[PDB]
């Protein structure tokens, strides 16, 4: 199977294009989320995700304060 | 032995 | 003497129950936070608050009520040759009557506190609603809007020079609507400690736990007071308890004397350590015999006044949860030292 | 000498303190801030902010007391003919009560701060509830609202023209509701002090990092100086904090000099590097050695009047987030050459 | 040596 392998990439060709980088960027995309997909920031409190809540420095900002992340 | 304490 | 005077005997059942009242003990605990007390408000350093957690009964409210009157005497001859000073001035928190707490009521409780001194000083404030009236009472217009009242506090203890603020039931300031920080009222507390030139002491229960080191500006200016329960893990707790209710005993204005040492594991039981609420229970007791005339306490009238064991599970559980908070140990102070380049 | 006089040693412990209190050290950090402080204070160059970040007890309100002390001689001559001109105004910001920030509040402490240089000078603020009553204390109606406050206080601004307003106590400025930005905040303080042309220094601890780099306006519009205490990573900042430590000990007003210099270490695990912590710390000692009368200084009364364990590790964890935004390295340096093509 | 700092 490597020998096929080896083989079939050098035929058509590696596509180094369409690779993906195992990077944190990647380990971010793979993780799941909720059903809605975003979360309120709630002030003092944060995000309410699978009944705990969680809290980040940016989060003080009141940019995103009160919005859906 | 039991010590006594005083008014404060 | 070392007893209960023998004239109290003579006298009728009302004074002996009234000097119950007035007897206050003085327990290792209660003697060194009132020597760093004492030192802490004689010197703070630029500090700017004093927590002084605790219990549910080791006498928090007395504490303060023995520092107020220490200090009022240490500065009447302070008072002597200064005028227009007031040496102590200490306020008890209101709980809110909606979801959130009122700084108005507290701005105002405190401007009609701290403005009671003889009617010769006129001092002036910097807001026409608020006004001395003639017999005496100063008077707020509910339309005077809180800023507005702070400013005056603000010049009134900077005129009278204090050298501490105690407030009772510091946890009610906690009662923020949902969503309002939490460091915004310690904020504000601090900005008016930070001007004035006086020190606040926040007297409350472990509830208050929800107020500490919240910032490193809140951290280094602030002075953590914790006032603990006896336990019975260790055996020098147990001997004062013990010693304790010798005493309370011993002065237990009756012609008989029971045992209270005897039943000692029932009294920790029913007060959890905490001497406040074992007076408490000593005064019930006490009221029923008096009221009985009897001379002789026993364990019955020891039930029939005694707290249920639903109410100890309770005070307990919130006694856990404040003392697992300010705990310390050899390993924090290696780590942070390892932390801070020096391990 | 190098150290306190020998005359202090007949006196009571009122005046010891007062003269330990009243003592500042020149620490290399210190000096070179002052330094620069200075040299931007006489010429600004176009610069409308000038913010102050440190560690809570660094020694920024001591560092500002000494700029307005060097302002009043740097003025007093030039003083004596010229009139209606002030050289430093100061303020402090205060903590909202609400869950947003009081502009107005703001606007009447400045212009109550700011107008009071002498009865005789007169100015009409051109705003309908403003005067000055027969106290001499300048006052400003209830209903007087925020615009109009904002063009008195730009009015006397203008007339009064000090070197620099003064804001302590900076990060105040964030407490804002949702919706509200920190960039309007700023942008309505740059826009004041534009309009009047005083150069605005703001100081206060790493919260007020939040105000920093927000635009490009408020960004190229400021000279950021940072109040860094020592850290014990680098052999010289150890070393300044040993000789100050020694000269500390020579001007600790005492029969017998303490030998603080070898206990640095725990001092610098309860002082973070900062000399106004590490003051505060000695005059606390230094009071309780001479309430309790004793000739030297021992680690005991170190360890009583020390900080807590949690205290210094929020102080510290702010410390790091605050320090790890105001490096300068080369990476970036490069970064900033390529972005814009220079290299 | 250890340096002895002035008055600021
Ligand atoms: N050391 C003491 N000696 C005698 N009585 C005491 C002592 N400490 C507290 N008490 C008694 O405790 C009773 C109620 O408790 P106290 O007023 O001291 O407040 P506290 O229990 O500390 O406060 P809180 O109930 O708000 O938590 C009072 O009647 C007081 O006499
Ligand atoms: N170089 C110094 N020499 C002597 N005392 C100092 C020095 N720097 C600071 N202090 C003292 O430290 C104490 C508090 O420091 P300071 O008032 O300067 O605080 P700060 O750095 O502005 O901090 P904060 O942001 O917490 O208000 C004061 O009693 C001050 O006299
Ligand atoms: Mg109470
Ligand atoms: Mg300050």
């Amino acid at each position: 199977p490597r020998d096929a392998f080896a083989a079939g990439m050098a035929i058509g060709g590696s596509r180094v294009h369409r690779m993906i980088p195992y990077d944190e960027n990647f380990q971010i995309l793979t993780l799941p989320t909720t059903s809605e997909g975003k979360a309120k920031v709630q002030v003092g409190r944060g995000i309410k995700i699978n009944y705990i809540y969680y809290w980040s420095n940016s989060f003080r900002d009141p940019q995103i304060e009160n919005t859906s992340v | 032995t039991l010590v006594v304490y005083e008014e404060f | 003497s070392t007893g209960f005077p023998l004239e109290l005997l003579t006298r009728p059942a009302t004074e002996r129950l009234a000097y119950f009242e007035n007897y206050t003990v003085a327990h290792p605990r209660l003697k060194e936070v009132y020597e760093i007390l004492m030192r802490t408000i004689a010197e703070p350093a630029g500090a700017s608050f004093i927590f002084v957690y605790g219990a549910s009964g080791v006498g928090k409210t007395t504490l303060r009520l023995r520092v107020e009157q220490k200090l009022t005497e240490l500065a009447l001859p302070k008072l002597e040759s200064d005028r227009a000073r007031v040496p102590v001035v200490g306020i008890e928190a209101i709980a809110p009557e909606s979801r959130y707490f009122n700084w108005k009521e507290y701005y105002t409780r405190a401007l009609i506190t701290l403005e009671e001194p003889l009617i010769d000083h006129k001092f002036d404030y910097g807001v026409r609603g608020i006004s001395r009236d003639n017999f005496g009472k100063i008077n707020v217009e509910s339309k005077v809007v809180a800023p507005a009242l702070r400013r005056a506090l603000e010049n009134a203890l900077i005129h009278r020079h204090p050298d501490v603020f105690f407030v009772d039931e510091a946890q009610h300031f906690g009662k923020v609507a949902s969503g309002y920080k939490l460091q915004d009222q310690l904020d504000c507390l601090k900005s008016l400690a930070n001007m004035t030139g006086i020190l606040h002491c926040l007297l409350g229960t472990y509830e208050l736990l929800t107020f500490r080191n919240l910032s490193g500006q809140l951290s280094r200016r602030s002075v953590d007071i914790h006032f603990r329960r006896y336990c019975a893990d260790s055996p020098e707790d147990v001997q004062a308890f013990k010693s304790v209710l010798l005493t309370f005993q011993q002065h237990l204005p009756l012609a008989e004397t029971p045992n209270l040492v005897d039943h000692w594991e029932y009294f920790y039981e029913r007060t959890l350590g905490c001497i406040g609420t074992l007076k408490d229970w000593l005064k019930r007791v006490l009221s029923d015999a008096l009221d009985r005339e009897a001379t002789t306490i026993t364990l019955k009238d020891l039930q029939k006044r005694a707290l249920s064991v639903a109410q100890c599970q309770k005070m307990f559980k919130e006694i856990q949860e404040g003392e697992r908070q300010l705990s310390e140990t050899e390993a924090d102070v290696q780590n942070l030292r390892s932390a801070l380049g020096l391990g």
